[PDB]
RNA sequence: CGUGAGGGAAAGGUGAAAAGAACCCCGGGAGGGGAGUGAAAUAGAGCCUGAAACCGUGGGCUUACAAGCAGUCACGGCCCC
RNA sequence: GAAUGCCGGCAUGAGUAACGAUAAAGAGGGUGAGAAUCCCUCUCGCCGUAAGCCCAAGGGUUCCUACGCAAUGGUCGUCAG
RNA sequence: CGAUGUCGGCUCGUCGCAUCCUGGGGCUGAAGAAGGUCCCAAGGGUUGGGCUGUUCGCCCAUUAAAGCGGCACGCGAGCUGGGUUCAGAACGUCGUGAGACAGUUCGGUCUCUAUCCGCCACGGGCGCAGGAGGCUUGAGGGGGGCUCUUCCUAGUACGAGAGGACCGGAAGGGACGCACCUCUGGUUUCCCAGCUGUCCCUCCAGGGGCAUAAGCUGGGUAGCCAUGUGCGGAAGGGAUAACCGCUGAAAGCAUCUAAGCGGGAAGCCCGCCCCAAGAUGAGGCCUCCCACGGCAGCCGGUAAGGACCCGGGAAGACCACCCGGUGGAUGGGCCGGGGGUGUAAGCGCCGCGAGGCGUUGAGCCGACCGGUCCCAAUCGUCCGAGGUCU
């Protein structure tokens, strides 16, 4: 298992063999190892990994002792890669070569507060012949006096977006390490500027 | 995107001008057709005389769409109208000629003869 | 007691 | 949902809040400095540099352009003579706002000022 | 960092800069290649340019032809390296940057409304006396 | 609809009980530089009309 | 209230005596705090007595892993006499 | 202690729905203990076979002016039928 | 009976299993292919139409299939109201009649505010024996689970022929789900142009109001989006169902079983994705502060830290969350690029003129990508350990 931290770029497309590939562009490295678990102290393996430096003046007192005891700069963000152990104590883009599949997490958009249909894809209610104030609407929730209750998990409105998704089996396109670049085929959870973890594909 | 009730013009010379597709055979519940695609429809409206006839329950390959069509190197194709050249079961044309360009996409879908027929292949 | 309400017609359960 | 939209709303259909902001970059304009609420205090910043800054430019276009908002050949006359000429080296800001300490009695409503700068 | 900037530089190893620039309006011949299984061949491709949507590596314009009897569009992408050549063939004069309406035009009416760019004409054949 | 309504009247106990998050928060308050009369953070000073170091308004 | 015939309420009590609170203080006023009257002013005119529901301030015990017609029985802890 | 009892009082729902046409507001100046709400000016919008003007019915001082803000005004009020 | 709203539809599902399809089997009057019948199996799936208020049913066109039932014949404080089930009117029929009808026909008021449980989301409090900033383990949950065609193997096995495999291997689809906005395609309430009427500024020229809460029309960035794009169902490990065995007695034979062992399902456990230590059983690791002054208690000044306040944010109903606060690019302006619009005003030339041409891809220009301290995040305030006992 191998893994990085990187930023959400944007989309745009590239020509490969006379196709249009949509490609997403994640700004990847570089990541410095941070700490390291082992079974030993920790009772699993990961690599906690570093990502964009920080302004000195705004990292406080605990977490500086942190990174100083790792001699590694202020960094913005810590994340860990379950069951990963590089040798060097830096991570970047040329862990990824053209041609492999990764997973890619991040955080989708926030839809805030979402109605049935926008979140479940409810039908709604008909917009014509007699509906009253209920074209939007999840119909029923229920049953009668058995079971005399709704259903725990029940699909209702609520917040919907800004939560952890995962898209498997992305392709790797290209690498581009004198940018820190990495192209991968098709979409990636979240906002440009959002923060992504691209893993290794747990797919075969 | 072709659905039932759909109207596509009639594109070669069996008879018929107008049918109204009745289904989509693409599977159990498929929602569209577009170019390659084979329908069943009903003839709507056919001229005299003709190997076909107002009423006839037909099969037909869709082989333009007003919808555009996307491909592999980025590209789309899109027409005036929806149109369909009338097929036997074994999917080849029962007319003798096609009117008008034809989908590229009927070629590798297995419609070599309607491709061969149409007097231009966009 | 000014004006006496009337109230709504029953669901006809016949 | 709202991503990435700029531009308040302030209760107002197209042409009212339009009209609102017109008559605020008159007022402030004519006065100086003009005590309002602070979400209309900010957005009149935007709306009221655009036409100092046209001021600037002098020209006839600008004028007539500036002359949309204002419709007052007097006060653009006063924005292109008197105005414009003492901000000709500063690159922007020629507004500023800050916020009052007191609330309105009848509606709670925080307050805070709006002038032109030096 | 800078993300469009980075984007620009994605893009940068597939622009495109040996296209003849056109407006919508304009007639042109896209000479574009495409494969008949599993030869390839070029297929011309006349018509008038009806649209052209800007986003930099990511624009593409329309063209519109009649063809047999039945209008037709494609729509090119501007640095697709399917496209071998683009011929300007007449230079047109829109007032509008979409000219969607066309569609429901008549033959004579389509000629009347988008009538021979002279001052662009000028300029084509201006160029082409060089050394 | 059909006129929802209270099924039981609400003890003191559940009544008071929603109310315990209705305290109010006192004003947030700071002396100002000159004339070191308490006021709101980041308003001119009602007291004296001084922001960021100067008069800025008759009071 | 009802066009009308007609219907048809609620609402008593300062103190022995107005001695019904000059004057001063906060306040726009209302209201209060002193001063004064009285045997008595939580008899101050929103006035005898001043019950209960109901709202509140302060104090003692108690309560944020708990299953309830709210009590009863037992033991233990804390507070008071 | 019960009569969907009678009269009165006070709770709950609750700081909740609502505050009565989506024609629309902004600023400056003045008054005042107090001002989004009163006066003044400037800008903006609405009506204009009316949302302007004049009669009749009905209403009965609501008219004009001064001094007022407890209540009435669905907020505020220094303004007011 | 001091009221338990009644058909059908819509929406929303959830369960059963006597299984419609998909998976696994035994027997076959099972050559192959395809069927029949019974067993195991409830994981997923189970289409669009014509008629009728219909449930039902028939029909059309498909499909792997178009399963049957329970949940107050599920679901009207969720909708509908065509039917039933008031008062009108008429037909047939019955009644001298008034009127009557599981007889027909046309029409006929469906109630803004959720208190408690339940459910979807989001906080506040306290707790997790010192206080803090991070990063985590995963007990336990939840999600997901479908399937078809074509090709190779091979026109081989099988078969007189027609027809036509297993096993194994490729490619492509339908529907569904999550995410995304590069492309395609929407919108884009003032981003640009054009246009009519009228009132106006200021007479021309140029413009502004109104004609909707954009006057109309042609366009249209960001965002939000599907019709558009990426990706998912698995693989694999384990234990089983029916069923098939190995070895094997009782019972010299035989027997899958009594000792023991093996094979074997779309199902089960795990694996994948997500939540998750209020997991009070309150977990772990990295790092920081640390004997404060005074009478497991209390009252004070601090520590590491935190909150307040502010500028804001593809975060968001409030709250929360994330970023920034002058040692600063957080928002606003200004500048550049992008992008939209599609050649401004003004002047010069041409035409009697409406106009045309040039200056000119001009002018205007939201949100996008960046730059720049020009303006505003001034100045500050308040909390906050001294570590119980064995
Ligand atoms: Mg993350
Ligand atoms: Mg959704
Ligand atoms: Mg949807
Ligand atoms: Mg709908
Ligand atoms: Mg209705
Ligand atoms: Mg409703
Ligand atoms: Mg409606
Ligand atoms: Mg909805
Ligand atoms: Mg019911
Ligand atoms: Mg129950
Ligand atoms: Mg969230
Ligand atoms: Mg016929
Ligand atoms: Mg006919
Ligand atoms: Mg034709
Ligand atoms: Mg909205
Ligand atoms: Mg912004
Ligand atoms: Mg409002
Ligand atoms: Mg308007
Ligand atoms: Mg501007
Ligand atoms: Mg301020
Ligand atoms: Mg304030
Ligand atoms: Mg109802
Ligand atoms: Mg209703
Ligand atoms: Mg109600
Ligand atoms: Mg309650
Ligand atoms: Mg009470
Ligand atoms: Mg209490
Ligand atoms: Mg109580
Ligand atoms: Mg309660
Ligand atoms: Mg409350
Ligand atoms: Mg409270
Ligand atoms: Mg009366
Ligand atoms: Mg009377
Ligand atoms: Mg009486
Ligand atoms: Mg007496
Ligand atoms: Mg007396
Ligand atoms: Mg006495
Ligand atoms: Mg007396
Ligand atoms: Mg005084
Ligand atoms: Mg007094
Ligand atoms: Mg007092
Ligand atoms: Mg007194
Ligand atoms: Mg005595
Ligand atoms: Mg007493
Ligand atoms: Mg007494
Ligand atoms: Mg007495
Ligand atoms: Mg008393
Ligand atoms: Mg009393
Ligand atoms: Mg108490
Ligand atoms: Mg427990
Ligand atoms: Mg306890
Ligand atoms: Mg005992
Ligand atoms: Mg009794
Ligand atoms: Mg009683
Ligand atoms: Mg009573
Ligand atoms: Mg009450
Ligand atoms: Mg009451
Ligand atoms: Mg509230
Ligand atoms: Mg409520
Ligand atoms: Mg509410
Ligand atoms: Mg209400
Ligand atoms: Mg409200
Ligand atoms: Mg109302
Ligand atoms: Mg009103
Ligand atoms: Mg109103
Ligand atoms: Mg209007
Ligand atoms: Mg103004
Ligand atoms: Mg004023
Ligand atoms: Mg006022
Ligand atoms: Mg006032
Ligand atoms: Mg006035
Ligand atoms: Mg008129
Ligand atoms: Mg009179
Ligand atoms: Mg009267
Ligand atoms: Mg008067
Ligand atoms: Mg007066
Ligand atoms: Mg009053
Ligand atoms: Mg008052
Ligand atoms: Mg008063
Ligand atoms: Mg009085
Ligand atoms: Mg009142
Ligand atoms: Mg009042
Ligand atoms: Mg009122
Ligand atoms: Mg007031
Ligand atoms: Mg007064
Ligand atoms: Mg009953
Ligand atoms: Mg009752
Ligand atoms: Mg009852
Ligand atoms: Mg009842
Ligand atoms: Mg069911
Ligand atoms: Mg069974
Ligand atoms: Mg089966
Ligand atoms: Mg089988
Ligand atoms: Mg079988
Ligand atoms: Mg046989
Ligand atoms: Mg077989
Ligand atoms: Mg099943
Ligand atoms: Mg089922
Ligand atoms: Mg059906
Ligand atoms: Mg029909
Ligand atoms: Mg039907
Ligand atoms: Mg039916
Ligand atoms: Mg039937
Ligand atoms: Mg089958
Ligand atoms: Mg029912
Ligand atoms: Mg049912
Ligand atoms: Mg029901
Ligand atoms: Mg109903
Ligand atoms: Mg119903
Ligand atoms: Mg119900
Ligand atoms: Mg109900
Ligand atoms: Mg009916
Ligand atoms: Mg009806
Ligand atoms: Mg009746
Ligand atoms: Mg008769
Ligand atoms: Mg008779
Ligand atoms: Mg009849
Ligand atoms: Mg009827
Ligand atoms: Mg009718
Ligand atoms: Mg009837
Ligand atoms: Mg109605
Ligand atoms: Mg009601
Ligand atoms: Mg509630
Ligand atoms: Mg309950
Ligand atoms: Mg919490
Ligand atoms: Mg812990
Ligand atoms: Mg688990
Ligand atoms: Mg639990
Ligand atoms: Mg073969
Ligand atoms: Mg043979
Ligand atoms: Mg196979
Ligand atoms: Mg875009
Ligand atoms: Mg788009
Ligand atoms: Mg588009
Ligand atoms: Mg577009
Ligand atoms: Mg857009
Ligand atoms: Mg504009
Ligand atoms: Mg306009
Ligand atoms: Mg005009
Ligand atoms: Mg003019
Ligand atoms: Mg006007
Ligand atoms: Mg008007
Ligand atoms: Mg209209
Ligand atoms: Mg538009
Ligand atoms: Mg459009
Ligand atoms: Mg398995
Ligand atoms: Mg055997
Ligand atoms: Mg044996
Ligand atoms: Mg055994
Ligand atoms: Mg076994
Ligand atoms: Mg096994
Ligand atoms: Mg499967
Ligand atoms: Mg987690
Ligand atoms: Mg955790
Ligand atoms: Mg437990
Ligand atoms: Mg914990
Ligand atoms: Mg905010
Ligand atoms: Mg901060
Ligand atoms: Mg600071
Ligand atoms: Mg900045
Ligand atoms: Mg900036
Ligand atoms: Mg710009
Ligand atoms: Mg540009
Ligand atoms: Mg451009
Ligand atoms: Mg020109
Ligand atoms: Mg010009
Ligand atoms: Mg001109
Ligand atoms: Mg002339
Ligand atoms: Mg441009
Ligand atoms: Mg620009
Ligand atoms: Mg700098
Ligand atoms: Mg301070
Ligand atoms: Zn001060």
């Amino acid at each position: 298992m191998k893994g990085i931290l990187g930023v959400k770029v944007g989309m745009t497309r590239i020509f490969r063999d006379d196709r249009a590939v949509p490609v997403t562009v994640i700004l990847a490295g570089p990541c410095p190892v941070v700490q390291r678990r082992t079974p030993e102290k920790d009772g699993y393996t990961a690599v906690q990994l570093g990502f964009l430096p920080q302004n000195p003046k705004r990292v406080n007192r605990p977490l500086k002792g942190h990174f100083a005891k790792a001699g590694v700069e202020p960094v913005r963000i810590l994340r860990e890669i379950r069951d990963f152990n590089p040798e060097g104590d830096t991570v970047t883009v040329e862990i990824f070569k053209p041609g492999e599949r990764v997973d890619v997490t991040g955080t989708s958009k926030g839809r805030g507060f979402a109605g049935v249909m926008k979140r479940w894809n409810f039908a709604g209610g008909p917009d014509s012949h007699g509906a009253h104030k209920i074209h939007r609407h999840p119909g029923s929730i229920g049953n009668r006096k058995t079971p005399g209750r709704v259903y725990k998990g029940k699909k209702m409105a609520g917040h919907y977006g800004a939560e952890r998704v995962t898209v498997m089996n992305l392709e790797v396109v290209d690498v581009i390490p004198e940018e820190n670049l990495l192209l991968v085929k098709g979409a990636v959870p979240g906002p440009n500027g959002g923060l992504v973890i691209v893993r290794e594909t747990k797919k075969a | 995107m072709i659905q039932p009730q759909t109207y596509l013009e009639v594109a070669d010379n069996t008879g018929a001008r107008k049918i109204m597709c009745i289904r989509v055979l693409k599977g159990s519940n498929a929602k569209y057709a577009t170019v390659g695609d084979v329908i069943v429809a009903s003839v709507k409206e056919a001229i005299p005389r003709g190997a076909v006839k107002e009423g006839d329950v037909v099969k037909a390959v869709v082989v333009r769409t007003k919808k555009e069509i996307k491909r592999p190197d980025g590209s789309a194709i899109r027409f005036d109208d929806n149109a369909a050249v009338i097929i036997n079961n074994q999917l080849e044309p029962r007319g003798t000629r096609v009117f008008g360009p034809v989908a590229r996409e009927l070629r590798e879908k297995g419609f070599m003869k309607i491709v061969s027929l149409a007097p231009e292949v966009l | 007691p000014t004006y006496i309400p009337r109230p709504r017609p029953p669901h006809p359960r016949l | 949902m709202r991503h990435l939209k700029s531009g308040r709303k302030l209760n107002r259909h197209s042409s009212h809040r339009l009209a609102l902001y017109r008559n605020q970059a008159k007022s402030l304009l004519t006065h100086g400095r003009i005590t309002t609420t602070v979400p209309k205090a900010k957005e009149l910043r935007g709306f009221v540099d655009h036409l100092i800054h046209l001021a600037k430019r002098g020209d006839l276009h600008a004028r007539r352009l500036v002359l949309r908002d204002l419709q007052d050949v007097k006060l653009v006359r006063k924005l292109f003579d008197e105005i414009a000429p003492r901000y000709r080296d500063r690159q922007g800001g020629y507004t500023r706002v800050l916020k009052l300490a007191e609330r309105r009695r009848g509606d709670g409503a925080p307050l805070a000022l709006v002038e032109l700068v030096e | 960092m800078n993300r469009g900037a980075l984007i620009k530089l994605v893009e940068s190893r597939y622009v495109r800069t040996d296209l003849p620039e056109f407006r919508p309006g304009d007639t042109v011949r896209v000479s574009y290649k495409v494969k008949e299984g599993n030869r390839t061949r070029i297929q011309d491709f006349e018509g008038i340019v009806i649209r052209i949507r800007r986003n930099g590596f990511n624009t593409t314009f329309t063209v519109r032809k009649v063809s047999y009897g039945v209008g037709v569009e494609r729509i090119f992408p501007l640095h697709s390296p399917l496209i071998q050549k683009i011929d300007i063939v007449q230079r047109g004069r829109a007032r509008r940057a979409k000219l969607y309406f066309i569609r429901n035009l008549s033959d004579r009416e389509i000629r009347r409304k988008l009538r021979a760019d002279r001052k662009r004409i000028d300029q084509d054949r201006a160029a082409e006396r060089a050394a | 609809a059909k006129h929802p309504v209270p099924k039981k009247k609400t003890s003191k106990a559940r009544r008071d009980a929603r109310r315990s998050h209705h305290a109010l928060t006192p004003p947030t308050l700071v002396p100002c530089p000159e004339c070191k009369a308490m006021k709101p953070p980041h308003t001119v000073c009602p007291e004296c009309g001084y922001y960021a170091g100067r008069k800025v308004l008759e009071v």
